[PDB]
RNA sequence: UGAGAAUCUUCUUCGCCGUAAGGACAAGGGUUCCUGGGGAAGGGUCGUCCGCCCAGGGAAAGUCGGGACCUAAGGUGAGGCCGAACGGCGCAGCCGAUGGACAGCAGGUCAAGAUUCCUGCACCGAUCAUGUGGAGUGAUGGAGGGACGCAUUACGCUAUCCAAUGCCAAGCUAUGGCUAUGCUGGUUGGUACGCUCAAGGGCGAUCGGGUCAGAAAAUCUACCGGUCUGCCUCAGACGUAUCGGGAGCCGAAGUUGGAAACGCGACGGUGCCAAGAAAAGCUUCUAAACGUUGAAACAUGAUUGCCCGUACCGCAAACCGACACAGGUGUCCGAGUGUCAAUGCACUAAGGCGCGCGAGAGAACCCUCGUUAAGGAACUUUGCAAUCUCACCCCGUAACUUCGGAAGAAGGGGUCCCCACGCUGCGUGGGGCGCAGUGAAUAGGCCCAGGCGACUGUUUACCAAAAUCACAGCACUCUGCCAACACGAACAGUGGACGUAUAGGGUGUGACGCCUGCCCGGUGCCGGAAGGUCAAGUGGAGCGGUGCAAGCUGCGAAAUGAAGCCCCGGUGAACGGCGGCCUAAGGUAGCGAAAUUCCUUGUCGGGUAAGUUCCGACCUGCACGAAAGGCGUAACGAUCUGGGCGCUGUCUCAA
RNA sequence: CAGGUGAGCUAAGCAUGACCAGGUUGAAACCCCCGGGGGCGGAGGACCGAACCGGUGCCUGCUGAAACAGUCUCGGAUGAGU
């Protein structure tokens, strides 16, 4: 149920956008948004490092609790789904019974008001924080951790899911966005189910500028480029040879993870 | 139709000045060269 | 005035700007300000004058701006992380306004200062005293709050401007008239007090429970349960008083109707998605400590009020342009008449100015212009330029289409003055005047048909704005999180990213539509890894010296040694190739004399009297072709090409 | 080639403030009559046009008024804006 429109100008029908009315009208929250973005794509020296990154609108940080595990065995009520800018999932708002107010991604459904249960013995209902011993075998989840304690860093944007599989003496097997099947350590955290907005993939831009708003600055193709700027230079008509990048390399195909001691943590099995 | 130099105070001063010369041992290198051509301004300090 | 005057002073006309060419600020300049004097040089002429030379004055703050407060980016930075050196980072803290915070307004005036000084009357904090009160204060820590987007938009109101036979003030007038109902000018600012009128705006309120929340505390917050329109508020108006100001010859009047802000009420409503600082001041809590018969607080009196800035120029003759420079320079205010509206256009108030050589004369030629017989694009590379079109209202508008548009298509009609009538300035009738009625100024030429690019946009400061670049959309490909990737003396630190495969990086195509064929041989890459080859290293069998010898010592194989290359598959939205009377293949659709056609003015048709151009077919494609994308596409273009209408001194041919 | 000086012009980024007369068009959504008509509403890298931003074509200027401008004409003008 995405929002459209009619071609009342010429780049209006093409654009797309995402279904607001579920998320509750409301400011963020005072004390979880520490805010102070300072969005700069010049990194510690000035100099450009991801190249075309630029202005658009002025964000906030909201703290977002990925660890889930200094509140086990509390209950909490779902205040309100809300938006979020930097995220492509939306978040949920809970209180705990202790009365702290603390942000978490928003899995799919979980409708406003909805009870939650962190902690080791809580049922694998829907948006629960749980070891990955608990969980049974091929049940949808996010929010996973990689290291325990730390914070979940697996299945973080909009719609994405991972899958457990078998399970060793301590690892469990799981299935990443990506079709990874890698192993992660008995005791990492994760949320049940799908992240929420599922559909956050199919919106459609629909003008330049409309990525400005998200601080995206024109990305130059280096067939334009002069031989000084890029390995694809001038040629006085247009073409390329070799397929290399900015710096040279490969970017069709060519293998660029390193020889780490990751590579043997997960079965081969890969993208 | 702008010209090239637009003055400024604060910036005449924190640029170029003797504070900001003495920050650098190139900025001492500097002072000291002027002082040993011997010029009466040595700044925008003066 | 003066030795000397077109230019200096004054007077009276004149003309010129008036969302400025008026006024106030910020910069930035630095005495350019005022007074008296001067005349070398600077002033594009003069000069008795000046922003020039000389001398002397002017510049006043508890409340305005900054500081004795706070924080953003940024810069620092004891400790700390690194690094041939110099140094590079770096948590807290600190600096750092462009932002947050905070106490006065009305008037007067030196030649030259003004929310500063003087006058009237306020406020602020601090100390102390008198008294009420006569006890709790209540931290570098907790909590609230401060705290924020955009577009629209309802209601009240002010600033402020308009009208009048409202008031007030002063005098005339005459030309032909008006004797004022004519003319001109003025027609309130602050403060205090109201059983005065007032839109709009804010706010629910305690009792209790739980430890797992705010470090612990907490009577303050958060969570959780139980409990019953009203308050507060004045924007602003009105009255009384008072203190000012006030046209004017010391001091009059201060009315009625209307208009109306971006300002005020307010932190209003509503909609939207791109989801819109920090921090102290401030309100509320306890910790520690100090007391609880000299508290917190309040009232009055008194006392204290530090530093820096303030002159003048400040869209420019005082700043940046080497100049008294046609250039630029951020913010604020910027009246009236008319014209749908307006910061537009024309005239003008206030205010400000005529641009620091002048005077003649009315040749050629040159620059900006006005009119032009007849003809009308014949001119020329091209209608380049100059016409023509011109605002508002009514009627009417195609092929095509993504159904929104093309569209202001095209085309026609009205437009002024008076009177009666109807409605809330319009419409209805009638009359009138001219050549002419958006009467002067501002104010679209339009149509048909191509090529290219979908589109808004971006560009070569100063010869190129386009068909370039970017763009949404698509595709390949990588990257499992100290992510790939990049800056970097660096196991430093950062960016990616306080992001985590619906994300991030790169590459190329470039909305949308139908689509995107053949060829893994080379090159690249991804897999395999029976075998070929391959370094140091392990090994040291043997070949030699030199010694009487022990021994020392120079060489030194075989085998065994990784990645990698040779070898074997595959991969094209990888680099590419898809032709010459064997190569891995040899052109699927679509198009074709192209932006690609050499021969070339190809042939036929179209359009013109005449067509190297142009359009449609044909195909013999020198030398098209499928994401270095192929074929289309509505809409779009200061884009290029061809045509036609319209009107023009572009032209016959110039006056 | 070395070590410096320069982002006060200009090329971008960041923090923080500010600016964009007026008129035209009338998207959703919401509400009635049967996707169509009416209302209502006020959206847009929409239209026209001042500031402002920009430089499209001729001409003038060419020991300039100006070391890149001037008259006239033209592009945008709530957005990828200044
Ligand atoms: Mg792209
Ligand atoms: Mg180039
Ligand atoms: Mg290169
Ligand atoms: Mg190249
Ligand atoms: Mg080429
Ligand atoms: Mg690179
Ligand atoms: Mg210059
Ligand atoms: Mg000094
Ligand atoms: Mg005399
Ligand atoms: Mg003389
Ligand atoms: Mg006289
Ligand atoms: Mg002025
Ligand atoms: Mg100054
Ligand atoms: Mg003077
Ligand atoms: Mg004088
Ligand atoms: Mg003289
Ligand atoms: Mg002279
Ligand atoms: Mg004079
Ligand atoms: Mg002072
Ligand atoms: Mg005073
Ligand atoms: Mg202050
Ligand atoms: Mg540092
Ligand atoms: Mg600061
Ligand atoms: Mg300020
Ligand atoms: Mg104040
Ligand atoms: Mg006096
Ligand atoms: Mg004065
Ligand atoms: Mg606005
Ligand atoms: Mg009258
Ligand atoms: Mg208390
Ligand atoms: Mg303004
Ligand atoms: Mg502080
Ligand atoms: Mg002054
Ligand atoms: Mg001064
Ligand atoms: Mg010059
Ligand atoms: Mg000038
Ligand atoms: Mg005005
Ligand atoms: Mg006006
Ligand atoms: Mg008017
Ligand atoms: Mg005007
Ligand atoms: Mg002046
Ligand atoms: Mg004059
Ligand atoms: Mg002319
Ligand atoms: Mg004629
Ligand atoms: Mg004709
Ligand atoms: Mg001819
Ligand atoms: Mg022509
Ligand atoms: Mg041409
Ligand atoms: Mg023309
Ligand atoms: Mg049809
Ligand atoms: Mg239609
Ligand atoms: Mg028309
Ligand atoms: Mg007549
Ligand atoms: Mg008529
Ligand atoms: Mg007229
Ligand atoms: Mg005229
Ligand atoms: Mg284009
Ligand atoms: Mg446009
Ligand atoms: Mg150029
Ligand atoms: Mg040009
Ligand atoms: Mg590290
Ligand atoms: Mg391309
Ligand atoms: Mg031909
Ligand atoms: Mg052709
Ligand atoms: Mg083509
Ligand atoms: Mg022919
Ligand atoms: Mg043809
Ligand atoms: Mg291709
Ligand atoms: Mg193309
Ligand atoms: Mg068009
Ligand atoms: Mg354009
Ligand atoms: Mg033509
Ligand atoms: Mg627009
Ligand atoms: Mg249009
Ligand atoms: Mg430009
Ligand atoms: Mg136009």
């Amino acid at each position: 149920a995405v929002k459209k429109y009619r071609p009342y100008t010429p780049s209006r029908r093409q654009m797309t956008t995402a279904d607001f009315s579920g998320l509750t009208k409301k400011r963020p929250e005072k004390a979880l948004t520490e805010a102070l973005p300072k969005t700069g794509g010049r990194n510690n020296r000035g100099r450009i490092t991801s190249r075309f990154i630029g202005g658009g609108h002025k964000r906030l940080y909201r703290i977002i609790d990925f660890k889930r595990r200094d509140k086990s065995g509390v209950n909490a009520k779902v205040a309100a789904i809300e938006y979020d800018p930097n995220r492509s999932a939306r978040i949920a708002l809970l209180h705990y019974a202790d009365g702290e107010k603390r942000y978490i991604l928003a899995p799919e459904g979980l409708t406003v008001g909805a009870t939650v249960n962190a902690g080791p013995e809580a049922e694998p209902k829907l948006g629960n924080a749980l070891p990955l011993r608990f969980v049974p075998v091929g049940a949808v989840v996010h929010a996973l951790e990689l290291v325990p304690g730390k914070g979940a860093q697996l299945a973080r944007s909009a719609g994405t899911s991972v899958q457990v599989q078998g399970k060793e003496s301590d690892y469990v097997i799981v299935r990443l966005p990506s079709g990874e099947l890698r192993r992660v350590h008995s005791e990492c955290y994760a949320t049940i189910g799908a992240v929420g907005n599922a559909e956050h993939k199919n919106i459609v831009l629909g003008k330049a500028g409309r990525s400005r708003w998200l601080g995206r600055k024109p990305h130059q193709r280096g067939s334009a480029m002069n031989p000084v700027d890029h390995p694809h230079g001038g040629g006085e008509g247009r073409t390329g040879a070799g397929r290399v990048p900015v710096t040279p390399w490969g970017k069709p195909t060519k293998g660029l993870k390193t020889r780490r001691k990751r590579k043997t943590s997960d079965r081969f099995i890969v993208t | 139709m702008k010209r090239t130099y637009q003055p400024n105070n604060r910036k005449r001063a924190k640029t170029h000045g003797f504070r900001a010369r003495m920050k650098t041992k190139s900025g001492r290198n500097i002072l000291a060269r002027r002082r040993a051509k011997g010029r009466h301004q040595l700044t925008v300090s003066d």
